[PDB]
């Protein structure tokens, strides 16, 4: 309502419109290549900025600050795992996807294994995973942020947000979102650093955070409800391993073996196997540029500890009776959620700490985060649907029809997400960010398993790869179904779920499920008749440098020696900095 | 000390990458 906020939001919209108009004037959106793969013309800084911006949504502010508030700094693990896995994208996965000549990741499996059915299976599974693990988090965390910071209607505001991002997505191709993602990455980091600064000033520096956080308990630990009573000292007190990434392998909330192995498997899928991230790398002008983009994205994937997780911990320190409330009556009075109020951590810092001018900037940050993630999901899902499902139903379709079907799919997935908004608003508190990481850990590891076996084990054939994916979903669904049955509850009200099904951390189930899907794929592969070498040139990590005539069931990825040498040294320096920071907070 | 854990972590990582250059140099060529 102060004019400075409205001018900052209009200035942000003018930046995004301006870069969109410039990209549309520059690039060709008349062809499938241009609109879905940016012309394969995207140099390193759009690729890095877009990898970052496609990933960091409103979920990262609300979820990582919230979980920061609730559980301390191990949740940085989600982000910091990414750092290692992006080097598997640029150096292992991205080269093979450039030599395969693929527009989609289901198409890669079509070329590698050769059935009609692995491509269709994976497209449909990918579309569900984007409704459940990507669109859900953006709608939900957007709606949290609006409820707390703005106070507007959390239906109408989400319809408006989903509708503006619809236009932003359909209007330009992959070249408009990736240039716009360079501005959105600048706004996200810029405004998020300014909030980090205000937060750290309020606790009295970095020393302030680490001497006040373990003391930051609520004073209201007695419920008016009988059979709740005096709340346990275990839940309202901060965890005494709050300052440690590497938490106890059986009793830790994020066990360290589960963080390192189990997140690498789920991050495997998310960064190396999944249309949303990999489209950014299928649009790079060459492999050196993809690799350089993968370095930038890695350094940006450090920033979320300092910009989201530690600010959420400062919110617990500053507003302990509101962010760290345990009494259901008090939590229902504070944010409307009986199971806790972690999720208000990030949007209370914006309300309480930001002056007249910068509240607007932090609204622009959440909008930049929300729009970049939602647009990237809509565009990738548009590509999946168009180029895998619609080219099945119409093979002789052609590049004008496929762009129209592409643009109408964005309208349909927006309408599906409006339909889905009440089911995601049924998630009560910080439960949702556990559900998304649980669903990612039950559906993604069989896909991680087939992509690693597709890329490194040429014996693995179509029967193996398909029956591994279906075996994989059967095991994943055993966990997912019985769980969601028993609910979550809270630490105050624990669920009646049987220890067996869920004592085991969901990221540990990721490791089991990966090796079981991989084992089933290898076993059914080794039983059934193999795929020979004439079917496999430039589709496997071995044969990415082949030049031989493939028989089907940009091809040249050799880069300048000097620029190769530069990006290879920068991958090693970025891993040293990663490893130092994991040691520092271990 | 956090700083010693950081430096020790980096030192172990530089040992592993030195091993990776050793193994591919002697066992791929
Ligand atoms: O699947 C693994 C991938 O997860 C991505 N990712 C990270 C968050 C943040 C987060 C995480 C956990 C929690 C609560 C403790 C459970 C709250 C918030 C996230 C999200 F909120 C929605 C959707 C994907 C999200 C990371 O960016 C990526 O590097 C990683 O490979
Ligand atoms: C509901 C209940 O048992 N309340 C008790 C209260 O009687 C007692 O004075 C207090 C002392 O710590 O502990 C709590
Ligand atoms: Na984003």
């Amino acid at each position: 309502d102060n004019p400075a906020d409205i001018l900052v939001i209009a200035a942000y919209f003018l930046l995004v419109i301006g870069v969109g108009l410039w990209s549309m004037c520059r690039t060709n959106r008349g062809t499938v290549g241009g609109y879905f793969l940016a012309g394969r013309s995207m140099v390193w800084w759009p690729v890095g900025a877009s990898l970052f911006a496609s990933n960091i949504g409103s979920g990262h502010f609300v979820g990582l600050a919230g979980t920061g508030a609730a559980s301390g700094l191990a949740v940085a693990g989600f982000e910091w795992n990414a750092l290692f896995v992006v080097l598997l994208l640029g150096w292992l996965f991205a080269p093979v996807y450039l030599t395969a000549g693929v527009i989609t990741m289901p198409q890669y499996l079509r070329k590698r294994f050769g059935g009609r059915r692995i491509r269709l299976y994976l497209s449909v599974l990918s579309l569900f995973l984007y409704i459940f693990t990507k669109i859900s988090v953006d709608m939900f965390s957007g709606a949290v942020f609006i409820q707390q910071a703005l106070g507007w209607n959390i239906y109408a505001s989400v319809i408006a947000l989903l509708g503006i991002t619809m236009i932003y997505t359909v209007t330009g191709g992959l070249a408009a979102l990736m240039y716009t993602d360079t501005v959105q990455t600048f706004v996200i980091l810029g405004g998020a650093c300014i909030l980090m600064g205000y937060a750290f000033h309020e606790v009295g520096g970095y020393s302030g955070l680490f001497d006040k956080y373990l003391g930051a308990a609520t004073s209201l630990t007695v419920s008016e409800d009988p059979a709740v009573g005096n709340i346990s000292s275990f839940c309202y007190r901060p965890r005494p391993d709050s300052y440690h990434l590497l938490r106890h392998p059986v009793t830790g909330d994020l066990p360290w073996p589960a963080l390192l192995l189990g997140l690498t498997i789920v991050s495997g899928w998310y960064w190396c196997s999944d249309q949303v991230i990999v489209q950014r790398c299928l649009a790079g002008k060459s492999l050196t540029h993809i690799k350089a983009g993968c370095i930038l994205c890695g350094y940006l994937k450090l920033t979320p500890m300092f910009l989201m997780v530690m600010p959420g911990m400062i919110s617990r320190i500053l507003y302990p009776d509101e962010v760290a409330c345990v009494v259901p009556e008090v939590c229902r009075r504070v944010c409307g959620t009986e199971v806790g109020c972690s999720n208000i951590a990030y949007p209370r810092l914006v309300v309480k700490l930001m002056p007249n001018g910068l509240r607007g900037l932090m609204l622009a940050v959440m909008l930049a985060a929300l729009m970049s993630s939602l647009a990237s999901i809509f565009n990738s899902s548009s590509t999946l649907f168009t180029m895998d499902i619609y080219t099945r139903l119409r093979p002789r379709a052609g590049d004008r029809e496929l762009l129209l079907v592409g643009r109408l799919w964005v309208v349909f997935i927006v309408v599906v997400s409006v339909a889905w908004l009440p089911v995601v608003q049924a998630a009560q508190g910080g439960q949702l960010f556990d559900y998304i990481q649980a669903v990612s850990s039950y559906l993604a590891p069989p896909v991680s398993a087939v992509f690693v076996l597709a890329l490194f084990v040429p014996r693995v054939n179509e029967q193996g790869a398909f029956w591994g994916l279906i075996g994989g979903l059967l095991m994943g669904l055993a966990r997912l179904i019985p769980e969601f049955s028993f609910g979550s509850g809270s630490c105050v009200q624990p669920s009646a779920c049987p220890a067996f099904l869920c004592g085991v951390h969901y990221l540990y189930f990721a490791i089991v499920l990966f090796f079981c899907s991989g084992l089933l794929t290898l076993t059914v592969s080794l039983c059934t008749a193999p795929i020979p070498r004439k079917h496999l040139h430039r589709l496997v990590f071995s044969l990415r440098h082949s030049k031989e005539e493939r028989e089907d069931l940009l091809e040249d990825i050799s880069e300048d020696p000097s620029w190769a040498r530069v990006v290879n040294l920068n991958a090693l320096l970025m891993m040293a900095v990663a490893v130092f920071l994991w040691g520092f907070y271990a | 000390q956090p700083w010693m854990q950081g430096l020790i972590a980096v030192a172990v990582f530089l040992v592993l990458v030195a091993i990776a250059f050793a193994v591919n140099h002697f066992w791929c060529q």
